[PDB]
């Protein structure tokens, strides 16, 4: 066993939000196309990530993030 | 926090760039309209459609979605006209005028309970009880069930606002279940034994389903509670902040009509409504593409200098006052006459019965961006 990594924490949130298995969430998966996130899902995803990682993402930066990896990269970079 | 204290400077900066401003706020991208003529034009234009405040096919909050989507406020042709026409009977000029006796009665009764105290909380002691009593009486909700209705309205109003959270929507789904179940049971009672209320009126009927009738009741309950309370309380704060205008109105109670209209313009209870473009639309030298969201800032439009000279000046003598606080076009506020009547009677009677009304002194606004709603308004008198 181990403490939750950044990647694991991101995927846990995505899985809970979109009703998918935390292991069906691949790093390359696009939120809208692959994972099927609608125009509320993506808003609620950002709120959940902002809460989990105690951060504030500007709208312009959130627009850039389309993939699981991009979200992981943003959190790591910040 | 600084926005809620003074949203009008924020609106001004948008207007100076463009009265139709492309941008994104609280993660919601679209066109943000601060211009008066642009707002009016969009609201008149049926190609700009209303839409459900949650995604159409979303089942994350199934019961909340179902309740919302049945409301005339979020319905287009031909469902809108049918739903609106059936509810309109309770809000005609003549029917609204028939409410006056009960409104005056309730106002005096409410001011009686606080008269000896020299102190009052305008919202909890006055504005809210009046609005609650009035709309519950109109709908046909028993006095025993009125406190429960208050709780549903406060929870469900949050579900459409920019400031909403996952917690707000989950709580909203629970209140949606409760409210819908309650109104279905009240409709079953009125089906067997019709009464002199709006529920019975809706049942008579061209016609509504029992769920459509319930969602109609829920919508009117929310509107009757939230926005009307805001109008009354906003108006009182407004007048007290301008003692020279307050003195004018106390000395001349017939100015109440023009004064309430300026309170509507100056501190509009509803700060935002929204439309979606059903096709590509050219307006005001921009192109709004099909599917894009349009956010109409009614409080901002009400401060447009090309329509209102010295827009940031509160002047109760403004005539006429073509403010957009009740909206514009097909969805224009159904209960605007009732709202105006409640406010006019409440404010005039308050000023008459409390001759030395003063502020208790730093006001807090509720965390809603689509509405201008005070947390509380403490006052002293006599
Ligand atoms: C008890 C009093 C009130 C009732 C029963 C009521 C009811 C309603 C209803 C049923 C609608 C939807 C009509 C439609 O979609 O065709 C509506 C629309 C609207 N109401 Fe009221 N309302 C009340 C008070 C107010 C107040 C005080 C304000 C703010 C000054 C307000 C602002 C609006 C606006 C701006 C719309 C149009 C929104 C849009 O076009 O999307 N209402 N109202
Ligand atoms: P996707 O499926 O592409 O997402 C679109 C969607 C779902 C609209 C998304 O949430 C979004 O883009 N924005 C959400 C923000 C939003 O549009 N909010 C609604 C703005 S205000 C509004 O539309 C009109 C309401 C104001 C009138 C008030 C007057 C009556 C008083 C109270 C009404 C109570 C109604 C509440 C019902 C539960
Ligand atoms: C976290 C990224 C989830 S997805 C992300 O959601 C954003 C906010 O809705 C959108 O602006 C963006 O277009 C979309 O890719
Ligand atoms: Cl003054």
């Amino acid at each position: 066993s181990h403490m939750s990594t950044i990647e694991e924490r991101v995927k846990k949130i995505i899985g809970e939000q979109l009703g998918v298995k935390q292991e069906e969430v691949t790093n390359n998966a696009s939120f809208v196309e692959d994972l099927g996130a609608d125009s509320l899902d993506t808003v609620e995803l950002v709120m959940a990530l902002e809460e989990e990682f105690d951060t504030e993402i500007p709208d312009e930066e959130a627009e850039k993030i389309t993939t699981v990896q991009a979200a992981i990269d943003y959190i790591n970079g910040h | 926090s600084e926005f809620l204290k003074n949203p009008y400077s924020f609106y001004d900066t948008l207007r100076a760039v463009h009265p139709i401003y492309k941008g994104s706020f609280l993660k919601y991208p679209g066109w943000y309209v601060t211009g008066y003529e642009e707002t009016a034009a969009i609201l008149k234009d049926a190609r700009f459609k209303v839409r459900t405040p949650l995604p159409e096919s979303s089942t994350k909050y199934q019961d909340l979605s179902h309740v919302q989507n049945q409301m005339m406020l979020f319905q287009n042709q031909p469902d809108h006209r049918r739903l609106r026409t059936l509810a309109s009977g309770a809000f005609t000029p003549r029917t609204t005028e028939s409410y006056q006796p009960y409104i005056i009665e309730t106002v005096h009764h409410l001011l009686d309970q606080v008269q000896g105290k020299k102190k009052m909380e305008v919202i909890s002691d006055f504005a809210f009880p009046l609005a609650s009593f009035v709309i519950a009486n109109i709908i046909g909700v028993p006095e025993e069930d009125r406190e429960q209705l208050k709780e549903w309205a406060a929870s469900l109003i949050q579900t459409i606002d920019f400031t909403r959270s996952r917690k707000a929507l989950t709580e909203g789904n629970i209140m949606a279940v409760q409210a819908m179940a309650y109104f279905k049971e009240l409709i079953q009672k009125r089906k067997r034994h019709p009464q002199q209320d709006m529920i019975s009126m809706l049942l008579k009927g061209d016609k509504l389903t029992e769920e459509e009738a319930a969602s109609t009741c829920i919508l009117l309950a929310i509107a009757g509670h939230e926005t009307t309370v805001n109008l009354i309380s906003n108006s009182v704060l407004c007048l007290l902040q301008h003692p020279e205008q307050l003195l004018k109105l106390r000395e001349n109670p017939d100015l109440i009509g023009t004064a309430v209209e300026e309170c509507l313009r100056y501190e509009s209870p509803t700060q935002m409504t929204a439309r979606v473009a059903s096709e590509d639309i050219d307006i005001c030298g921009v192109t709004i593409r099909q599917g894009e969201q349009v956010y109409l800032l009614l409080g901002a439009a009400n401060r447009d200098p090309s329509i209102f000279t010295n827009p940031d000046v509160f002047d109760i003598t403004r005539s006429p006052n073509p403010h957009l606080s009740f909206g514009h076009g097909h969805h224009v506020c159904l209960g605007s006459s009732l709202a105006r009547l409640e406010a006019q009677i409440a404010i005039n009677t308050l000023l008459q019965r409390m001759p030395s009304l003063n502020l208790a002194d730093e006001w807090r606004y509720r965390p809603l961006f689509g509405f201008r709603a005070l947390e509380e308004l403490p006052v002293t008198f006599e």
